[PDB]
């Protein structure tokens, strides 16, 4: 009833607002083409006065208000009325040539899901101060793009991936030095094969490509990966390019298409056509805050009144939990009091966070002492509180929570407050330079042993006072031997006084840069300083886009933490996303996925448009997808409805006809995968598309990659479920695969693609030739269907698809993938895994699938609880590893070796895991609620105990699972 | 004066509040979305009022068009009417749902300190910071299947009387399955004892027995069904 999308068939009464104010109501069919309606209205235009001040149809286009308050100018006259669901039936006929570059501002608001006026409607300075700041920079990139010649543009739009020395671990999975690469020309039907040195530059393939007698420069051509907007070029060795590296790594044939410069020039020119559419310190006195009234009607039996205060700098408090005057906790809410803050106004951190709450035994507002330009927040300010939003644990007053206030005024809490405005000349933060001068004016081989025992304990482990003292005492010594210790040191000194702060800031400038993996810690709650953060990102800024894309999820979640807007991180992420290899897309997608939620709506919203703006070109492709996804949401909504009155097989047909229709085959076809920005989507293999048995009936889309792409692509669209736990646990898995390969361990893992695109919406990527172990087991002749329905089903399965030589690799790939998963599961504490959620590819590769819960036991939202996930092994894995072969000590020993080796590798980068899971607290996952949650890892990884004291523990755990090998095998599918 | 009796039933009262609140807050932003959209639609109809009045002043025949325009201004007047009412009824339903959520923070935040008070009692609750057990009951030293089948025949369909194998320095396990007696080889290895290579991590031939009275024999052989409920020396 809030929108027209429910079971209804016929015509609709729409309002047509003409340029001459001529109002006309007409009954128009619901699923009518917007051009058909434009034509329809035009018929009756004359039976209404003023019929002559109008121009022809083709000089005018409709405009509307979306289901999201956005004014949608509908240029594409081919869209169905319902396919562009206007909130109210009304359509304002406007002139097609409405060129004010507010047609751009339409296009943007539409993409994002927030109308740009909303930022003006806030009227608050910073939003406007920064929208305008970014717009300057966004438009500088658009300008950077204009000069650029062919190929140089590609380096700015889709830059090739480089990976030096990764081969110095694993060598030559090629017959001799020679690499086998495949190339064919643009619309050519004949391919050519080449035997090539992996150390050559891509140009040699072009030189080889031209060696085809049929009668241009090799430089006038470019190598595009066949079926992807992925390109390979540059004065670099073939093996160095991530593409090649992968084909080499998975013994796959690199597929290249040769594009003539004029075809990339063409794309550049069509994109540049759209680009043209761009038309005091010395205040030695104490600090105190005065406030007036509140606004609660709430009543309590055991306790009457409620009122609190207090101030922090991250986790560290700078004052005691200040209380307030008791009023009427059942009736009267109005009052006044001068709030005592036993802290000097001079010795105050510019990143100080003034927090407030009430006696919970109930709401909260936390607002910063300083503002966007470091001006002392003074004068009368209103604080819109977060009622029933406090978390179970907070240390009386919550310091973690947002500084950005509640969007609701009516029937949502508020607070009145005043700060010392007094003087006509205000007080601003001490300069970025003046604090170094403050430090310059102010001006261990034995210890090497002690501090190594201090500056080691995991990021979540908080030091005790005496340790803090020595860390600061021997601060210069550790700077020289333990540079990686600054995270510990930065927490040693109390931020209460400026003298230490100055010396601390001095250290940072003269402190070396820690690696990006390390730097990441300096972006959590612990470190809120505007200069440590400026250096933290400093290090990130010196990281690859491929390395960047890795920690991107949680980097976005740090934007959620950020108290301001023009921060170095936002500036960095946008700076990076505007030069994307595929970065920009995820940056963009991850942002919409949360813009729907109040607290981030302004945050992400602004950042989003700032991207859209610097992405005037690509903009089309992102929209192509947004439309593609909406069409899916609806088809799914209809699929849910169908499933009731429709047979499993009749609802399939229903789905198939729906896809085959004009609206679908256009929208959700031939426009780029949101999961992989490089992967092209092209024609759907409709006949093979399906919907799953599940409670949300998710679609299973198959994309026959037509002529050029070797095989088919397969997506899963799932609306109704939180696809973020998977999105994070799959990313965690991608890391383990990273780390093991790093150390030297290709356990042939499959962390398949996953992206949550919005609220309970998103995509899972399909892995080709795969199968659920339950599926493999049933529907098989179980030892002539006589005994144990389970044994060797999984083996014969592999035997079926692997011939002689192939069977060895199959079982080899099975082993380490199983090993890799066995460790990674336990370590990440992935629970309630059954033969319904473990899978096997036809390559022998094993992998996991339903990530409902991590770092504790799975219990539904109503009664969410925790439990240790033991290491588990099924008889079914051993049996395959074994081959059934009664006695050995080389294969089920190779397994245990890997299992041990892997578990040990993870231990080493245990801090990397705890840091990422710590930055993922802001994201708001039902699991990740507190640091008590990340504490699971410390245990799983045996982080205190030494390598061999901890190996022994796991060596036991592994054997104990071999004891429960059939016992667990039973739990996998007996009742299940 | 009350101490530890229960907890679990009052614990789940939080979700009885939170499951409906999360749905209600979600509906409130959804209901506010429409008022923004509604209030934005009006803006377009309002602009029409201005344009129809400005475009009408264009009289550059004038008598019949005086009322035809007037009628249409007065119908356009009547549209913005029903759409101001339509917006107001939704604005009334926001006020309702929002009022209900305030009477829920009156219930939610009142039961939250119940666990905070529990902390002093809850975290202080501290105290801490088989007939196979006999060797001879199943062991039968140096024997032959012939002499093993002998004893076991007549006994219950799940008895254990373990011999010593024909094979040099090995062992065997003679067992009465649901039907009759079956004999499998148990092995010695540095890893321990057990019927098959990856599954032979048993320090003693007894701790094995003790870990196979619980677990089935089926894994090593489909033929070998039943575990070990009775060794030798039954009551009565
Ligand atoms: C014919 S039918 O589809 O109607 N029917 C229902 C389910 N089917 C088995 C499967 C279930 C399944 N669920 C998931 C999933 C479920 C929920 C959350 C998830 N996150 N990631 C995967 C996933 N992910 C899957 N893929 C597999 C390979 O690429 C990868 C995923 C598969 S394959 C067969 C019988």
């Amino acid at each position: 009833a809030v929108d027209s999308q429910i079971a209804s068939d016929g015509a609709i009464s729409v309002d047509f607002l003409l340029p001459t104010g001529i109002y006309i109501q007409l009954e128009v069919p619901r699923e009518a083409t917007i051009s058909y309606i434009k034509q329809m209205l035009w018929k009756q235009v004359h039976n209404y006065p003023m019929f002559n001040l109008l121009m022809d149809i083709d000089s005018y286009m409709f405009a509307c208000v979306n289901q999201t308050a956005v004014y949608e100018e509908l240029e594409d006259e081919t869209r169905r009325l319902c396919d562009v669901r206007p909130f109210l039936p009304v359509l304002k006929l406007v002139t097609r040539s409405c060129d004010p570059a507010e047609k751009l501002d339409s296009k943007i608001g539409v993409l994002i899901g927030k109308g740009l006026h909303e930022f003006d409607a806030l009227k608050d300075p910073e939003v406007n101060e920064f929208r305008r700041k970014m717009r300057k920079f966004s438009e500088a990139k658009i300008q950077s793009l204009v000069g650029l010649s062919w190929i140089d543009w590609l380096k700015h739009t889709y830059p090739p991936e480089h990976e030096p020395s990764v081969l110095e671990n694993l060598e030559d999975k090629l017959y001799g030095g020679k690499l086998v690469v495949a190339v064919h020309f643009e619309n050519s039907q004949d391919v050519f094969s080449f035997q090539v040195s992996p150390n050559l530059n891509p140009i040699k393939i072009n030189e080889l490509a031209i060696q085809k007698r049929l009668t241009a420069s090799p430089c006038d051509y470019v190598l595009q990966v066949s079926g992807r907007v992925e390109y390979v070029f540059g004065d670099h060795p073939l093996i160095q390019f991530q593409y090649i590296r992968n084909c080499v790594m998975n013994r796959t044939l690199p597929h290249f298409i040769l594009v003539e410069c004029c075809k990339i020039k063409k794309m550049y020119e069509q994109e540049m056509i759209a680009i043209e559419a761009a038309i005091i310190w010395d205040n030695n006195n104490p600090f105190q805050i005065t406030l007036v009234k509140g606004n609660k009607l709430n009543t309590e039996e055991t306790v009457k009144v409620h009122v609190r205060a207090g101030l922090f700098h991250g986790t560290e408090l700078l004052c005691k939990t200040v209380v307030s005057s008791e009023i009427s906790g059942k009736n009267d809410h109005i009052w006044n009091e001068q709030l005592e803050f036993d802290i000097n106004i001079c010795d105050l951190p510019r990143m100080a966070r003034l927090c407030f709450a009430v006696y919970a035994v109930v709401a909260w507002v936390n607002t910063m002492v300083f503002d966007f330009k470091g001006q002392l927040r003074s004068g009368d300010v209103i604080l819109h509180s977060w009622s029933s939003f406090p978390d179970e644990l907070e240390e009386m007053l919550n310091p973690m929570g947002t500084v950005q206030t509640n969007p609701y005024a009516e029937n949502a809490t508020a607070l009145h407050i005043t700060f010392p405005e007094n003087k006509k000349q205000p007080c601003y933060y001490p300069p970025f330079d003046k604090i170094i001068e403050k430090a310059a004016e102010l001006a261990g081989k034995k210890f090497l042993a002690v501090l190594k025992e201090i500056l080691d304990r995991d990021p979540l482990s908080q030091l005790c006072e005496n340790e803090m003292d020595l860390i600061w005492t021997l601060r210069q010594d550790c700077r020289e031997n333990f540079p990686q210790s600054l995270p510990k040191l930065l927490l040693s000194i109390k931020w209460n006084k400026l003298e230490d702060v100055a010396q601390l800031q001095a250290l940072l400038q003269i402190w070396p840069k820690l690696p990006p993996r390390e730097a990441l810690e300096l972006l959590d709650f612990n470190y809120p300083d505007q200069y440590v953060r400026e250096y933290a990102v400093g290090c990130l800024r010196q990281m690859s886009d491929e390395e960047l894309s890795q920690y991107l999820l949680q980097l976005v979640q740090v934007l959620k933490y950020e108290p301001f807007l023009d921060c170095a991180l936002s500036r960095f992420l946008l700076e990076r996303a505007l030069d994307n290899r595929r970065i920009g897309q995820f940056l963009f997608w991850h942002l919409r996925s949360e813009v729907h939620t109040p607290a981030v709506s302004v945050q992400f919203g602004v950042i989003l448009e700032a991207y859209c703006r610097g992405s005037v070109g690509h903009m089309k492709v992102l929209s192509k997808q947004v439309e593609a996804l909406n069409k899916l949401k609806t088809l799914n909504s209809l699929i849910k409805l169908n499933a009731v009155k429709l047979s499993r097989a009749k609802g399939k047909e229903a789905m198939h006809t729906c896809l085959k229709q004009s609206a679908y085959r256009e929208a959700l076809s031939d426009l780029q995968s949101p999961l992989n920005p490089c992967v092209i989507l092209s024609e759907l293999y409709v006949e093979k598309c399906k919907y799953m048995d599940s409670k949300m009936k998710p679609l299973w889309l198959v994309y026959s990659s037509r002529a050029f792409g070797e095989d088919s692509v397969g997506v899963i669209f799932k609306n109704g479920d939180d696809l973020r736990q998977d999105m994070l646990t799959l990313q965690m898995l991608r890391l383990m695969d990273l780390l093991w390969k790093e150390a030297g361990l290709d356990l042939r893992m499959l962390p398949y693609g996953c992206l949550a695109t919005g609220d309970r919406s998103g995509l899972i990527e399909v892995v080709s030739t795969s199968e659920t172990i339950a599926d493999i087991q049933l529907n098989s002749s179980n030892v002539a269907a006589t005994a144990a329905f389970n044994k060797d089903a999984l083996l014969n399965w592999l035997k079926e698809y692997n011939s002689g030589d192939d069977l060895d690799r199959a079982i080899e790939e099975f082993t380490l993938s199983c090993a890799g998963y066995c460790v990674a599961s336990y370590v990440l504490g992935i629970g309630d895994r059954h033969s319904d959620n473990i899978m096997v590819k036809k390559t022998g590769q094993l992998f996991h699938i339903d990530f409902g819960h991590i770092l504790g036991n799975f219990k539904s939202k109503f009664g969410i609880k925790r439990e240790r996930v033991p290491f588990i092994l099924t008889y079914d894995f051993i049996h395959v590893i074994q081959q059934g072969k009664t006695g050995n000590t080389e294969k089920f020993g190779r397994f245990r070796q890997c299992c041990e080796d892997a578990y040990l590798i993870l231990r080493r980068h245990g801090n990397l895991f705890i840091t990422l899971f710590a930055l993922m607290l802001t994201a708001g996952l039902p699991e990740l609620t507190s640091v008590k949650d990340i504490q699971y890892l410390k245990d799983s990884l045996a982080l205190g105990k030494s390598e061999e004291e901890a190996l022994k523990q796991f060596k036991q755990k592994f054997d104990e699972a071999l004891r429960e090998s059939w016992t667990t095998k039973v739990n996998w599918m007996a009742h299940t | 004066k009350v101490y530890h009796q229960q907890y679990q039933d009052k614990s789940r009262e939080y979700d009885q509040l939170y499951e409906e609140y999360t749905r209600t807050s979600q509906e409130l932003q959804m209901k506010r979305t429409a008022i923004e959209a509604f209030n934005e639609t009006i803006k377009i109809f309002e602009e029409q009022g201005q344009t129809q009045e400005k475009c009408s002043k264009e009289y550059l025949g004038n008598e019949k068009e005086m009322q035809r325009i007037l009628l249409n201004s007065e119908r356009l007047k009547s549209r913005i009417a029903e759409i101001h009412e339509s917006r107001t009824k939704l604005e009334q339903d926001l006020r309702a749902q929002a009022s209900d959520n305030r009477e829920i923070d009156k219930r939610m935040n009142s039961l939250k300190p119940d666990l905070m008070q529990l902390r002093k009692i809850r975290d202080q609750y501290l105290v801490w910071l088989l007939p196979h057990h006999e060797e001879r009951t199943w062991y039968v030293g140096k024997i032959n299947r012939t002499q093993a089948e002998e004893m076991l025949s007549g006994k219950r369909d799940g008895t254990f009387l373990i011999r010593e194998s024909s094979q040099r320095g090995c062992y065997a396990c003679s067992v009465v399955v649901d039907g009759d007696t079956k004999h499998c080889v148990i092995y010695r290895t540095a890893t321990g004892f057990g019927f098959a290579e990856p599954y032979n991590l048993y320090g003693s031939l007894k701790e094995l027995v003790l870990h196979y009275q619980h677990a089935s024999l089926v894994q090593h052989n489909d033929a070998l069904t039943v575990t070990l409920a009775h060794p030798v020396r039954a009551p009565g």
